[PDB]
């Protein structure tokens, strides 16, 4: 424990439905009791699974291959509440509306190797943007800051 | 020096091999997660709650070093493994659900092999 | 409805909604109706206008978000346009 | 049920949306508001086929799977000139360069 974004050791079971409604292979990521990310089995495009979690447990979803961030119920993070009368809680994993600059960045990353990012005819500014690959840790630093700032 | 006869150690590991090698309709080996307990560094919350931790590696070691003197003593620890899994993971969990079927696979195997 | 004209380097005029063209930060600055782009060609500027429609339609939307497609041949020029237009 | 289009004539391209139940005549009124040519001075096409004023966008073939925001359907436009109508001419966009070795 101690980081702001971490799962609470509640010991209160919560039944969640993970539904992948994106064209990406989804990687569910669970933040453990010390706020460290843990990978879980992947969900192919269009697949849905009934999974077992607990109250106050933090989740985030990424592209399994590229590590691009995804939305769950139109937002970054997912925390399941209590099962009201044994009803399952639904986690709808969708694709965010990426910025055209970030979406262009993804497509060129999938076609070019990391060693050949400097070989392109693009400006100096875009080499650093292209080398800044998306990861769970940087988006956590941005989120821990955002909710601590709020 | 050797407190258990050869036929007792033979039938003890015959029952545990049936529980370890058991597979459901899907073809998934239920025992997989129960073979190795996670370290205190990995899951410190497991040791805070469970007072007598046990896995299938320590159960096969306890058959090899002659700690259990009967089939009842072996069951004592296989049921403890399942109750620790149920107590820690709670109702609904796949680990909780896998523990219940592994308990019946041990009892039906003890009924089969012994008598 | 309020519209704006966006002209490419090769002379193609793209008439898009003002609210749609406001997606880009650079267009927001120069626009307060016409806007010229001497370094963005027509095939890139038409794809930027298709992003503005995709942006406004799926942002803060409960319908399923589809993938925005970018062909390998247009990916580089579209990246330079996106960086220059801030969208 | 919305349909996302590209109304094209010569080097002009209008980006607009319309309902699938909307008619071709109602789309000609949208072009009148933008380019100030009345519907009687217009001809709309899907490829080389002329579109009827009374037919809906869905009946012409423009549906949500074939006219998406990110990949809109093209609607050919030709204006009246003198007495007769001009030939449908859509000036194509410029071609992208050769795909580099780094991407190949
Ligand atoms: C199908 C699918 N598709 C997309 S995601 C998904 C999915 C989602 C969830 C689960 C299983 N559920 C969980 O792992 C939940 C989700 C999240 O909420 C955290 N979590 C937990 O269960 C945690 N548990 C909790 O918080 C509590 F139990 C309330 C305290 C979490 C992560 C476990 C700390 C899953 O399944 C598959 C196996 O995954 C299990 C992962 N390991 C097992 C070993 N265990 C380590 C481990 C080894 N062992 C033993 C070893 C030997 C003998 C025994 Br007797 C045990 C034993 O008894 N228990 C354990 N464990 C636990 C650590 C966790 C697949």
């Amino acid at each position: 424990p101690r980081p702001v974004l971490r799962s609470v050791n509640s010991r209160e079971p919560s039944q969640v439905i993970f539904c992948n409604r994106s064209p990406r292979v989804v990687l569910p990521v669970w933040l453990n009791f010390d706020g460290e990310p843990q990978p879980y089995p992947t969900l192919p495009p269009g697949t849905g699974r009934r999974i077992h979690s607990y109250r106050g447990h933090l989740w985030l979803f990424r592209d399994a291959g590229t590590h691009d961030g995804l939305l769950v119920n139109q937002t970054e993070l997912f925390v399941p509440s209590l099962n009201v009368d044994g009803q399952p809680i639904f986690a709808n994993i969708t694709l965010p509306v990426y910025t055209l600059k970030e979406r262009c960045l993804q497509v060129v990353r999938s076609l070019v190797k990391p060693e050949n990012y400097r070989r392109l005819d693009i400006v100096r500014s875009l080499y650093e943007d292209l080398e800044d690959h998306p990861n769970v840790q940087k988006d956590l630093e941005r989120l821990t800051q955002e909710i601590a700032h709020q | 020096l050797s407190p258990n006869p050869p036929k007792l150690t033979k039938q003890m590991n015959a029952i545990i091999d049936t529980v370890i090698n058991y597979k459901d309709s899907s073809g998934r080996q239920l025992s997989e997660v129960f073979i190795q307990l996670p370290s205190r560094k990995e899951l410190p919350e497991y040791y805070e709650l469970i007072r007598k931790p046990v896995d299938f590696k320590k159960i096969k070691e306890r058959i090899r070093n002659h700690k259990y003197r009967s089939l009842g003593d072996l069951e004592k620890d296989v049921m403890l493994l399942c109750h620790n899994a149920q107590t820690f993971n709670l109702e609904g969990s796949q680990i909780y659900e896998d523990s219940i079927v592994l308990q019946s696979v041990f009892k039906s195997a003890r009924q089969k092999i012994a008598k | 409805m309020m519209y704006v004209k966006l002209i490419s380097s090769d002379g193609h005029e793209f008439i898009v909604k003002r609210e749609h063209a406001l997606t880009s930060g650079t267009i927001k600055a120069m626009l307060s109706n016409e806007v010229n782009f001497r370094e963005i060609p027509s095939h890139v500027l038409s794809k930027v206008c298709m992003y503005f429609t995709y942006k406004v339609r799926y942002t803060n939307s409960s319908t399923e978000i589809p993938e925005f497609p970018i062909a390998p041949e247009i990916a580089l020029e579209l990246l330079m346009a996106a960086n220059f237009l801030d969208c | 049920m919305d349909v996302f289009l590209m109304i094209r004539r010569h080097k002009t391209t209008i980006f607009t949306d319309a309902k699938e139940s909307s008619t071709v005549f109602e789309l000609k009124r949208i072009v009148e508001g933008i380019l100030k040519r009345p519907p009687d001075e217009q001809r709309l096409y899907k490829d080389d086929q002329l579109l009827d004023d009374g037919k809906t966008l869905g009946e012409c073939g423009f549906t949500s799977q074939t006219a998406r925001p990110q990949a809109p359907a093209t609607v050919g436009l030709a204006f009246r000139a003198d007495d007769t109508f001009e030939a449908l001419c859509i000036e194509p966009f410029s071609s992208p360069p050769e795909l580099p070795d780094v991407m190949k």
